């Protein structure tokens, strides 16, 4: 034998079919979970735990695949959703469809990759100018132009019942963190999920929750104005970084260093009554000696905070995180907030913080929802964040490109009108791109049960004529035109669709043979 | 006498006889010390 | 090729395995030799492509460079080692050519191995290789081409695009040409009194995957991957002269030296010096900030017990970095790196001349990573590269793409004389040969002349990768490379050939001049060298022993 290879090695063009059928396997999964009628897939992870969605992203995700190529599609997944958040579904569709419908040649025509991926760039650079044509901008500005904007993710969810309250959340939440160009981040967006309630009581509300309930019974659950201070240093005794090592001569001694050990949390207690603070939350434990006298000054204490929860509660109130206590000022101490109350639930205690809501930095708010179930909670915050993403686009990109399929059957079009005027040998490459871009607005046929015959072929016959907001109706599977349906996509969506699905297609199509198992 | 040291790389053309002294030790470079010293005396530290 | 193995002879015995000699050695190593070469024939140029490698955890790696793919190749064959290491001395010396001195000294060792049958000696077999291969560097000075009458960059931009090719970025390699360019001419330095050299890897490459390749940024300045340390610090710096202070010092609450044991008889004592441990490391701080230094570099890890007066005081945190990044940034800013704070009088104090400067420090948020962008240095330039693409594999892929291209235009500079690549110098060196050793004659005219059409393999590989035909290719090299051989520098017409051939997008020969394709001299010098060595290394050998492990 001969270092560690061969075993079978796949050689010639079956090296490239292997790459085409595993890959294009990948999207026939989740070809079901497109469109406003898409189905659910339930998916068992080892854990033991249990993942259902229609989002092709956490679908991908779980699934282990077991192969050099589809594993490249499943890296796709996340190139969609870091990115972006939305058309995870549609990238591992098209890219799937774009390796089969553009490159069945090779096994006929014997063309060389490099011959097909000179065209696909020359069809990426076609296909992002016939998305800014067709793109109409719209006003950032108008609440009425958002909230049908953001229904556009939600058209393929199961909150398209809530649709009417979910764009309220979603509206809110994003305006909230937005900065003023007007960069926001969902790190600041808190996920926090209530078991049980009505959807319809789900309301976003500004502040942090807390778990966690108050330590003491006279600690006063209801503030007017609280002033919150957070600190980063325990209220415990600091043991230090070396050891003491008191050797004790006298037995008077040994008392006063217990003696000591009250009094110098006494004296970080006193620090903190400069400022009269109403509520301390500190970052790690707390002894039940140090409450007492924050207690008879009138401080609240907490249970001990993770560090991600102190980086909101200091952009709610306008507080400094301060760690030394005798650096603690007033200028640092959070004011503005508007109520602080405790509420009773079966589950956990939640202690709730109100922004006065009257730049500055940007705001922190956490989003409350009440679901059916556990399951039925984690469903609703994958939804809210790929609806919240939509307003993410809008804000930095006005532009807004046609939905409902119209997008990639107009790419088609052009594409085929420029595959005879460019003629040449890269021609069939060119135009089997258009193929692959019309399979998309096929599977919204497919799964509302109408005839893919006949619709398709009147659309591409009405485009030209009509419009080119013309597209497939999801619900009645008819002909119709994106402005009167009055659902609307960003242009970002659909820029990262063609880009990806391209140039992750250029990758596969380089692969010449593959060996399994060399070593780690 | 004769010390042959060996470093990895290279073809065998580029083997020569140098003058003085060759260090197959290298410097420390972590403090950002200078490499390079003309007109130097070199000193040789048995201690720490 | 082997069969029946060996018998093995009980007069002779050694501990360990069994020990092998006659032309069986030479033909295991020949197909070991052939193993490893028809891995890397079929990603040789630009119509070639690459394989793909599983490291059984499910995870793998797609790349076109074949050093890569033979460091991932763990060859248990004794010789076969020496191939897999010449291509980790290839990339890391001169840094091109890897794919090609594997081909080469392969068909090297397949043409003496059939000559070793014809019962010439090996020693003749490897003077003649030795004797063509001082003529054949001859012939490549002759043929040398100094830049002249370009206009701009023109010149290295056309070299550069010859790496590009084989690889994903050779789509990309019209915007790509611009960005490596100016990437290796901004980290200029001066050293050995005069001498212009070039860092390797100085230019960062940070991967972020998405929108497209083609719209990769070329940021005027160094790029460091790092995470705040704060998430309150400010992420954008406004303003000029922006002070960049690079650190070797941590900022942590700190044990004392394990040599010191502290005993104290009084408690009153355990308030100062509890308070001390803290108040020591606020001495070399206070006086950095007091400087106005707005950026703060460091190495180490810092606790959030020195995070708070960076909040108070408007300066950015950084928490552990690189080593070798952080020298970079100092030099760029005109900062000096402190690797322990120390003054020459026995009292700390802070000099204003250990902080950088720039035009601004920028912190962007690439996909869901966030990196710092330093733009407009003051005392040496920088730049860096962000590559975008599909899928996290394919920046795998363009990082080695990216980093072959700044090899061959770092040797670029270095050497003003260039030669045309496409195969020309291979089919021109095996017509200067087929002329040579015709003189001398003798037995060593067949040794060379076998050395003449090795050189063959890499022309003729190329054209096979294209599905094309190679015969009519290979037919036209030889024609024009041979009747101009003889030509007289006057009445011109003549040499005006032979310099270009070997086209596979077209398949047609052209003018590689025109064409812009382009290779320095230093990748074809020192390979055939290489490449030698590995052939005379493993021709010597007549038998095998392997000695079985403890
Ligand atoms: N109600 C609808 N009718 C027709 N087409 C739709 C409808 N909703 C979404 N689409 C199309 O489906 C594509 C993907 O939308 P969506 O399902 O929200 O994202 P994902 O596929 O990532 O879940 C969009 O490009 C859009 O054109
Ligand atoms: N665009 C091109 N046209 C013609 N020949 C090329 C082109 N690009 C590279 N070559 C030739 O292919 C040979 C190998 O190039 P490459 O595969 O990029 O490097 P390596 O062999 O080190 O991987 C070079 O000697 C060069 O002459
Ligand atoms: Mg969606
Ligand atoms: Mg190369």
């Amino acid at each position: 034998v001969f270092m560690n290879a061969s075993q079978e090695r796949t050689t010639g063009r079956q090296a490239q079919i292997s790459n085409i059928t595993a890959a294009k396997a990948v999207a026939d999964v989740i070809r079901t979970c497109l469109g406003p009628k898409a189905m659910l897939k339930m998916l068992l992870d080892p854990m033991g735990g249990l993942v259902l969605t229609n989002d092709g992203h956490a679908i991908l995700r779980e699934i282990d695949v077991a192969h050099p190529a589809a594993k490249s599609m499943l890296e796709l997944s996340r190139t969609q959703d870091e990115e972006v958040g939305d058309g995870t579904t549609t990238v591992i569709i098209l890219a799937g469809e774009i390796l089969a419908q553009c490159a069945p040649y090779l096994i006929e025509k014997n063309i060389h990759p490099v011959i097909i991926i000179q065209a696909l760039k020359k069809a990426l650079t076609d296909a992002l100018e016939v998305i800014k044509q067709v793109s109409k901008p719209v006003d950032v500005e108008n609440d009425a132009a958002m909230k049908k904007l953001i229904q556009a993710s939600i058209g393929t969810k199961y909150v398209i019942h809530w649709s009417e309250k979910m764009c309220e959340l979603a509206l809110d939440a994003v305006k909230t963190v937005r900065k003023d160009f007007e960069i926001d981040i969902k790190r600041y967006v808190r996920v926090e999920k209530i078991p049980g309630g009505d959807v319809l009581d789900s309301r976003v509300l500004k502040g942090v929750l807390l778990n966690k309930d108050v330590v003491h019974p006279k600690m006063s659950r209801h503030i007017e104005n609280p002033r919150v201070v957070l600190l980063d240093c325990p209220l415990e005794y600091k043991k230090g970084e070396s050891q003491t090592n008191i050797e004790i001569e006298k037995e008077e001694d040994w008392n006063r260093i217990l003696q000591i050990e009250e009094e110098q949390v006494q004296l970080m207690c006193e620090q903190i009554l400069a400022v009269r603070p109403t509520l301390v939350i500190t970052e790690k434990g707390v002894s039940d000696l140090a409450q007492h006298y924050l207690l008879k000054g009138g401080c609240s204490v907490l249970r001990r905070v993770k560090k991600s929860d102190n980086n909101r509660i200091a952009r709610v109130t306008g507080a400094t995180i301060v760690n030394r206590v005798e650096d603690l000022k007033e200028s640092d101490v959070g004011t503005n907030c508007g109520l602080f109350k405790v509420e009773m639930i079966g589950d956990e205690y939640f202690s709730f913080l109100d922004n006065c809501k009257e730049s500055g930095l940007q705001k922190a708010c956490t989003i409350m929802l009440r679901g059916g179930s556990k399951d039925i909670l984690n469903e609703i915050d994958r939804n809210l964040q790929d609806a919240m993403a939509v307003a993410r686009n809008v804000m930095l990109s006005p532009s807004l490109s046609p939905g409902g399929g119209a997008t990639e059957m107009a790419v088609s079009v052009k594409l085929a009108e420029k595959a005879k005027q460019l003629e040449g040998i890269q021609q069939w490459p060119y135009q089997a791109v258009a193929d692959a871009m019309e399979c998309i607005p096929r599977t919204l046929i497919q799964n509302a049960g109408g005839d893919p015959i006949r619709l398709l072929s009147q659309l591409r016959a009405k485009h030209a004529q009509g419009n080119f907001t013309t597209g497939i109706d999801g619900d009645k599977g008819k002909i119709v035109d994106m402005v009167s349906y009055g659902i609307w996509e960003p242009e970002v969506i659909k820029q990262q669709s063609v880009k990806t699905a391209i140039e992750s297609a250029c990758l596969l199509l380089r692969v010449d043979d593959i060996v399994s198992g060399v070593r780690k | 006498d004769i010390r042959l040291v060996k470093k990895v790389g290279g073809t065998i053309d580029d083997t020569e006889m140098i003058d003085g002294v060759v260090l197959t030790q290298t410097a420390i470079k972590s403090a950002g010390g200078p490499t390079r010293k003309e007109k130097a005396k070199i000193g040789l530290i048995q201690f720490q | 090729m082997s069969q029946l193995f060996n018998n093995s002879r009980s007069d002779t015995l050694f501990l360990g395995g069994e020990k092998i000699s006659g032309d069986d050695i030479r033909n295991q190593n020949v197909l070991a030799t052939m193993a490893v070469a028809n891995v890397v024939k079929s990603s040789l140029g630009p119509v070639g492509l690459d394989k793909m490698l599983v490291d059984d955890i499910g995870d793998f790696t797609v790349t076109n460079d074949g050093a890569t793919i033979l460091s991932l190749l763990d060859v248990q064959h004794p010789a076969g080692k020496i191939l897999v290491e010449l291509a980790q001395q290839q990339d890391r010396e001169i840094g091109d050519g890897t794919t090609s001195v594997v081909i080469i000294a392969s068909e090297l060792l397949k043409r003496a191995n059939e000559l070793v049958k014809n019962k010439i000696h090996p020693t003749t077999i490897i003077t003649g290789f030795r004797v063509a291969l001082r003529e054949a560097i001859r012939f490549i000075n002759e043929v040398l081409s100094t830049s002249v009458d370009t206009l701009g960059k023109e010149t290295l931009i056309n070299i550069a695009k010859t790496s590009m090719s084989s690889k994903i970025i050779g789509a990309d390699s019209d915007f790509f040409s611009n960005m490596v360019v100016d990437a290796l001419l901004a980290v200029k330095t001066q050293n050995s009194k005069g001498e212009i050299k070039y860092p390797v890897k100085a230019v960062n490459v940070l991967k972020a995957h998405g929108k497209s390749a083609t719209e990769s940024l070329l940021v005027p300045g160094y790029a460091l991957n790092c995470t705040v340390a704060s998430q309150a610090m400010p992420k954008r710096i406004a303003g000029g002269n922006v002070k960049i202070a690079c650190l070797d010092l941590n900022l942590q609450k700190a044990r004392m030296a394990m040599g010191v044991q502290i005993n104290i008889d009084d408690p009153e004592q355990l308030e100062q010096i509890r308070k001390r441990e803290a108040g020591i490391v606020l001495e070399r701080v206070k006086k950095i900030i007091d400087a106005g230094a707005q950026v703060v570099l460091t190495t180490k890890g810092i606790d959030d017990l020195c995070l708070k007066e960076f909040v108070e005081a408007k300066i950015m945190g950084v928490r552990r970095c690189k080593k070798e990044d952080l020298r970079r940034i100092a030099r760029a800013t005109g900062a000096t790196l402190v690797s322990s704070m120390s003054n020459l009088e026995g009292e700390e104090t802070f000099e204003s001349s250990y902080l950088g400067l720039c035009d601004e420090v920028v912190q962007a948020k690439f996909s869901d990573d966030e990196c710092i962008l330093i733009k407009g240095t003051s005392k040496h330039s920088s730049s860096s590269i962000i590559l975008r693409g599909a899928n996290d594999y394919s920046l795998d892929e363009m990082e080695r793409s990216l980093h072959d291209s700044l090899s061959v235009v770092k040797r670029t500079l270095e050497s003003g004389n260039v030669v045309p690549g496409g195969g020309c110098v291979e089919a021109a060196l095996n017509i200067y040969l087929d002329n040579f050793a015709t003189t001398v004659g003798s037995r060593e005219q067949l040794a060379i002349a076998e050395f003449a059409a090795a050189l063959l393999i890499i022309p003729k590989t190329l054209a096979v990768n294209a599905a094309k035909d190679s015969s009519e290719l290979v037919a036209k090299l030889r024609s024009y490379h041979a009747a101009s051989q003889m030509a007289k520098p006057e009445d011109v017409k003549r040499r005006s050939y032979r310099n270009y051939g070997l086209d596979l997008i077209r398949g047609k020969i052209v003018d590689e001049i025109h064409a812009g394709v382009l290779e320095p001299t230093i990748s074809k010098v020192k390979s055939l060298k290489s490449a030698l060595e590995a052939c005379v290394a493993i021709l010597r050998i007549d038998t095998m022993i392997t000695v079985d492990p403890e």
